[PDB]
RNA sequence: AAAAUGAAGACAUUUUAACGAGUAAGGAAACGAAAUGGCGUAAGGACAACAAAAGUAGUAAAGAUUUAAAGUAAUUUAGAU
RNA sequence: AUAAACAUACUUUGAAUCGGCCAAGUCUGGUAAGCAGGACUGGCGAUGCGGGAUGAACCGAACGUCGAGAUAAAGUGCCAAA
RNA sequence: CGAGAAUAGAAACUCUUGAAGAAGUAAAUUAUCUACCCGUCUUGAAACACGGACCAAGGAGUCUAACAUGGAUGCGAAUGAGAAUAGCAGGAAAGCUAUAACAUGAAGAGAAAACGAAAAACUAUGAGAGUGUAGAAAUACAUUUAGCAAUAGUAUCUUUCAA
């Protein structure tokens, strides 16, 4: 498996090391930035602890 | 070019930053010049004590 | 993440004199004299270095960033900061020339390592 | 402020191997590790004497320990110090641990039927201490501490370096 | 002292010999820094050329000071007329083209002295890092490849090597060749003043070929070899085995100087041959590692349980906390 | 090693740590031991207070090979041939061969008596002998021999 | 290394030789190597130029071929009738260049040249037949140690040994104890850097495998 | 302790240093090797 | 200062508590829980792309002028010319 | 009774210093002195900070870098916070 | 009414501003508060005390020798013998080796002649090691044993008119 560290990179055919993947087996992976939840929707009726 | 003479100002502070550093106990209990039979006395049971004690040590 | 870098004195500790005198650089130096009136601490002019300005232990050393400097000098030097990708940032030296610059530049971007000297010595 | 009697200072003891000994450097490692565990007087004692300096850990010959291991047969003489050889009195059988051994000191120990230890076997095999005697050179017998002093002094005089015409 | 064996290469063949050597027992010496420190900060002095200024350097004047009443320092003064230079400054030490400050002179203390004894125990300790993996890597060496670091090769085929195109085939052979190239390919030329006096290339530190009294006739040919350098048994010191003060160099031993080990320098319980009055020291532990120590003394259920400092609660003010 | 003296720790303090009121000038009391009983009188008298006088008789030449004298006392005396040969002959007595110890080929002229000898008869040769030093080699069952 | 004490190897004092070499020691110095078609006819490496011969021209800006029509030993450079430039107002000045830039395609051979030639051609020769009485000297003792073997390995590529065997020692334990902090940070830096080598190098297997 | 230190003279001009002692042995040694080449029984 | 942990992490570890003014003067180096911690000048011996071309350099060194960054500070680092 | 284990006892080596000055519910010589000389303690020297307009010593109080509050000497018509 | 305890219950949010430049930082100017000339001798200097017009480079605790304390190192009744000097490989101001004169020490006192050390020691307090009980977390007591270093005091012995 992949160290936690590693997040290969396609490269533009440029020199790259013998332990490098070739980008062929290289899939990029989106960024990911949010990490929190948003507020979770509850009953019209009922009201929000934060009143 | 008079100077001044003599000041025991901050002599006592000086005295007490290491305090009066008391004797020993071993400074009490010196005996030079103690009572010549006194002495006399007291070196021939010393002698006599040592003798029997080393006497027992070559017996056993 | 980022902590909150605080510093405590954002200024410079400017020699004595320094701005009257231009044989008396702006070095710090503490004054030794008997008289001087940064020494003894007056009003006004009582600024000196002293432990107590220094910086967070957490925080020192740290770049605005949020990481910390590392100086490479080729390509393989770049190797022994790309399991810190998220503590350290690359700094390629003074002295390396433009082509081994693009080397340095383009394998950071595979190995994902922030470089602060990425518009160095670039062509007209 | 605060009216203290006194400000704090360093306290003047040691608590590392001092110098760049490795070997001696992994010995405090060891007896402080087993001080801090076992939390035996004799650990704290063997770990505090291995940090004095090289003056404060004299010497104890054969003779010394011939005569302390008379009524202590079975037991393992423990010196921190090097330990010489008296060539004027024969060596009887016992067991030494010591930091080091002079060549003629082991081979005297060795031929009589005894043992030559070191610290790291006596911890193996005695770690708390249980038939091990504690053992110390003498300090006064350095010649500088007959220097010191005042030599005009009616009680204890000094030794007066020897100089220029000295009678 | 079962002294495990080590294995004898031939340098043509690269064929292991039939009968293996026991290591010396020199190999087994406490490896003390600090001791080969205080031997090597002696003896990198002994090279050093006596130097020294000229002794009436910057005193060939009959200068006097001038005095007070003429606005000017009392610094002595040139004396006469009719050029620069009379009237300037004179012998002062902050004077300029005088004397500098207490001149240097050729009887200084240029070599060290150092025990005998003392320089045996470093080139014994230095002995004992070369057999050691990870001191001789750790020190700049390239021995990925070797076979035993203890490397040893053949006297037959030593005898035989005439041509630095045989020796540079040997150490091809045994895999030693890694480090002869990283001295050929970083070999560049010194930063400073040192170009002016003559040194001009700097290059590293390669193997170092420790030959015996039947291998005479094999020196020339290693001797060209960039970053090789040889020496002969008996000659070691810490100048060879430690360059820098970092000791573990990369030793290429051969058979007849392997084996003469022994009686040079004795073993840790025979007093030595070659070095007489010398027998290699004990180490202050007989067994260097603190694991078996212990293990047995938690065996023996002695040390405590392993302690986590508890979280010691911040303070609260219970009138008006009623938690 | 000129890095780690004092001078490179007091660059930049004035005084180089000599003081501002007693400056760091020439002399200090005179140059060599001057002013042995005028104003260094206290030091002599404090730490060397027998160094002005006389004392014993001269000799206009002294023949210092005349003293020479090494000693070595009674319990040293079997470390001359070694514990091997001690324990070889430590069950002889009066009649049979019993070693012999050259003081004099080892350097020593004069045995003196202290400690305690080994018991096994032992025939010392030397040049003196002390009367305590006799006792004890003869009380252990040996003989004292004499030389040049 | 030199070996022999009389010569000096001072670079300011070999300066000053070359600064004040007489002009007997000039001529030997401004030396250019021949053609092959002239080294075969001749058998001879390089001799001291001439005036009147033709060099080639084989490093600078213009590889031009021309003749020689200045030896200038003050300067240590030649001139050749072909590199000349303009002087500004109109008139031509010859370029200077120096000897070990060129080599000559037609000799200027009167008649002691043709005496230098024969005696430069058969010190060579003789070299050689000593040298090849050396060789096989050193042949001979090689038989005799490896009979099987014949010296042509030498020329050849060679193959490491690639038996691993490994020794104990009781002292590795203490290899991580016996450096000093500079040396042991990079020590455990670069099994740290190695180990994140083979890490990669395993995954980039795994998917190529896979 | 009472220091007994001559050096109230010019010991400048009393300095003598050995800078040729490692050149006495070469100097010493060829000739001794010299000797024995001419006629030997006179270095024996 | 005391407890805990301790072959290598790292920020010269973790926690708790007390303390921190200063002329003359002292605290050399080394010492893993380190018997004060560091910056700079020049030269000498090593190390510096670990897989057989192994620190930087005419794709622009040293130096000089400035703009910014790191450090309580001595100073260091980088950009532009 | 109270305090005291980073308590206590020190040993060795050594630096600087022995021109001092001020105060006072103190003294001596003097008409007197911001004079000369002493006993006890505290300070200035070596010392900045708040107050006395200013000041080597007076009053409060002694200083790592900052935030928030309660204060000390002393003040609250304006300069000047009250 | 109600402590302990047993049994069940519940906390995840909004708005504004920011590559049309947020927060911070820096430079210049302005405004409130604030700031006497550095070095030095001195009880006391910003002083109507002296040196200093400005800038660059140079500029002052060093070297040799004897002793002592002290921290790291080797060996240890020995240590050193890089005393001269003699050999070895290599070509070498480097390195290696030399049963060795001597230096310091193992014996001390006396001006010197003449001498030259045990009762195989004693007493005191002191480092360490166990067993049992209990608190009960660590730890606190009872008891058995060893008594090193250090200090002090004793006998005994060498030398001195005198220790």
């Amino acid at each position: 498996s992949a160290p936690q560290w590693f997040v290969p990179v396609k490269a533009g055919d440029a020199k790259v090391p013998a332990y490098y993947p070739t980008d062929d087996m290289i899939q990029e992976q989106k960024k990911k930035l949010r990490t929190r939840k948003g507020a979770k929707i509850t009953a019209l009726d009922k009201p929000a602890w934060n009143l | 070019s008079k100077d001044k003479n003599r000041s025991s100002h901050n002599q006592s502070h000086k005295a007490h930053r290491n305090g009066f550093y008391k004797p020993k106990k071993s400074a009490y209990m010196s005996t030079k010049g103690m009572n010549v039979q006194v002495l006399k006395n007291t070196k021939a049971q010393r002698k006599f004590a040592l003798a029997k004690k080393l006497e027992a040590k070559k017996a056993a | 993440i980022k902590p909150k870098i605080v510093k405590k004195y954002t200024g410079h500790f400017k020699r004595f004199d320094s701005n009257r005198f231009l044989r008396v650089k702006a070095s710090w130096r503490v004054p030794r004299g008997i008289d001087n009136r940064l020494r003894r601490k007056f009003k006004g002019t009582n600024l000196l270095p002293k432990i107590g300005y220094g910086s967070a232990k957490a925080t020192r050393n740290m770049l605005p960033c949020g990481l910390y400097k590392f100086p490479v000098r080729n390509t393989t030097d770049l190797e022994m900061i790309m399991m810190q990708n998220r503590k350290y940032a690359a700094e390629i030296s003074h002295a390396v020339s433009a082509k081994k610059r693009q080397e340095i530049i383009q394998r950071a971007k595979i190995l994902n390592i922030r470089v602060l000297n990425a518009d160095a010595r670039i062509k007209k | 402020a605060i009216d203290l009697d006194r400000h704090h200072v360093r306290k003047h003891v040691s608590k590392t191997a001092r110098g760049n000994n490795a070997y001696m450097k992994l010995l405090v490692r060891l007896y402080g590790f087993l001080a801090r565990r076992t939390q035996s007087k004799f650990a704290k004692t063997i770990l505090h004497r291995l940090c004095l300096s090289r003056v404060n850990r004299p010497i104890v010959s054969t003779s010394k320990l011939a005569c302390l291991m008379k009524k202590h047969p079975e037991e393992t003489a423990v010196c921190v110090n090097t330990v010489t050889y008296d060539s004027r009195y024969p060596v009887p059988k016992m067991n030494v641990c010591a930091l080091k051994f002079t060549k003629t000191a082991e081979a005297a120990i060795t031929k009589a039927g005894g043992k030559c230890l070191r610290f790291d076997e006596l911890a193996l095999k005695a770690p708390t201490g249980r038939k091990t005697v504690l053992i110390r050179g003498k300090r006064n017998v350095r010649e500088a501490l007959k220097h010191f002093g005042k030599v005009c002094a009616k009680k204890n005089p000094a030794k007066q370096y020897k100089g220029k015409q000295t009678k | 002292s079962l002294r495990p064996f080590v294995t004898i290469y031939d340098g043509i063949t690269g064929e292991a010999e039939k009968t293996p050597v026991r290591l010396p027992a020199v190999f087994l010496a406490p490896i003390r820094g600090d001791v080969v420190h205080f031997v090597y900060r002696n003896q990198s002095k002994n090279t050093r050329q006596p130097e020294g200024v000229s002794t009436e350097a910057g005193k060939q004047h009959s200068a006097i000071s001038w005095g007070t009443g003429r606005a000017v320092a009392r610094i002595p003064r040139i004396s006469g007329s009719g050029s620069g230079r009379n009237g300037q400054g004179a012998f002062g030490n902050m004077t300029r083209k005088g004397h500098m400050f207490s001149p240097l002179k050729n009887f200084r203390k240029w070599q060290r002295k150092t025990p005998k004894q003392m320089r045996r125990f470093a080139v014994a300790s230095c002995i004992a890092a070369s057999a050691v993996p990870a001191l001789v890597s750790a020190r700049g060496h390239h021995i990925a490849g070797v076979p035993q670091i203890p490397l040893v090769v053949n006297s037959k085929s030593i005898s035989v090597i005439k041509k630095t195109k045989q020796a540079v085939y040997l150490l091809k052979k045994i895999n030693a060749y890694s480090d002869v190239l990283k001295v050929i390919a970083s070999k560049t030329v010194r930063a400073g003043q040192g170009k002016m006096r003559g040194r001009k290339i700097k290059e590293r530190k390669g193997p170092l070929v420790v030959y015996g009294n039947d291998d005479l006739q094999a020196v020339k040919a290693f001797r060209n070899i960039p970053g090789v350098d040889t020496c002969r048994v008996e000659n070691l010191s810490v100048l060879n085995l430690a360059p820098g003060c970092h000791m573990g160099r990369f030793i290429i031993w051969t058979e007849s100087a392997f084996k003469k080990l022994n009686t040079i320098f004795g073993t840790q319980k025979k007093m030595a041959q070659g070095k007489s009055g010398f027998r290699i020291a004990h180490a202050q532990m007989a067994v260097p590692d603190m694991k078996r120590v212990v293990v047995a003394a938690e065996k023996a259920k002695l040390l405590r349980a392993k302690i986590v400092l508890p979280k010691v609660p911040k303070r609260a003010n219970p009138l008006k906390n009623w938690a | 090693a000129t890095r780690f003296r004092q001078t490179r720790r007091r660059r930049g303090h004035v005084s180089m740590g000599y003081g501002r009121i007693g400056k760091h000038r020439k002399q200090r009391g005179g140059r060599g031991n001057a002013g042995g009983q005028h104003h260094r009188k206290t030091w002599f008298t404090t730490f060397h207070p027998d160094y002005f006088g006389k004392h014993g008789m001269r000799v206009f030449h002294l023949k210092a090979n005349k003293y020479y004298c090494p000693s070595i006392n009674v319990d040293s005396l079997w470390s001359l041939v070694g514990k091997d040969v001690q324990a070889q002959y430590k069950n002889a007595k009066v009649g049979e061969e019993v070693p012999v110890i050259d003081c004099v080929k080892h350097g020593y002229f004069k045995v003196l008596g202290k400690g305690f000898l080994p018991k096994q008869p032992v025939i010392v040769r030397a040049r003196y002998f002390s009367e305590k030093a006799q006792q004890k080699i003869k009380a252990v069952g040996g003989a004292c021999e004499l030389t040049a | 290394m030199k070996f022999n004490c009389k010569v000096s190897s001072n670079p300011s004092k070999a300066r000053k030789a070359l600064y004040t070499a007489n002009a007997s020691q000039r001529a030997l110095m401004m030396s250019a190597r021949l053609s092959k078609e002239l080294r075969e006819k001749y058998n001879v490496i390089a001799i001291p130029i001439h005036k009147d011969d033709e060099v080639k021209i084989i490093k600078g800006h213009q590889k031009v071929a021309g003749k020689v029509t200045a030896v200038r030993r003050s300067k240590y450079v030649i001139n050749i009738d072909k590199l000349t430039k303009t002087k500004a107002n109109g008139q031509t000045v010859p370029i200077a260049i120096r000897p070990s830039n060129v080599i000559i395609t037609k000799l200027f051979l009167n008649k002691d040249r043709e005496a230098l030639l024969a005696k430069k051609a058969e010190s060579r020769k003789s070299y050689k037949e000593l040298v090849a009485k050396r060789n096989e000297e050193v042949a001979k003792a090689f038989t005799a140690v490896y009979p099987a073997l014949n010296m042509d390995i030498f020329g050849k590529k060679v193959e490491p040994i690639t038996e691993k065997k490994p020794i104990r020692i009781p002292s590795k334990k203490m290899a991580e104890k016996l450096m000093s902090k500079p040396t042991l940070r990079a020590y455990k830096t670069g099994i740290k850097v190695h180990k994140a080598k083979n890490a990669i190098a395993a995954y980039k297997a795994a998917l190529a495998k896979k | 302790a009472v220091s007994n230190i001559h050096f109230c003279k010019d010991w400048r001009s009393k300095v003598h240093t050995w800078f040729k002692q490692p050149f006495r042995k070469i100097r010493r040694h060829q000739t001794r090797v010299e000797k024995a080449k001419a006629v030997f029984p006179a270095t024996i």
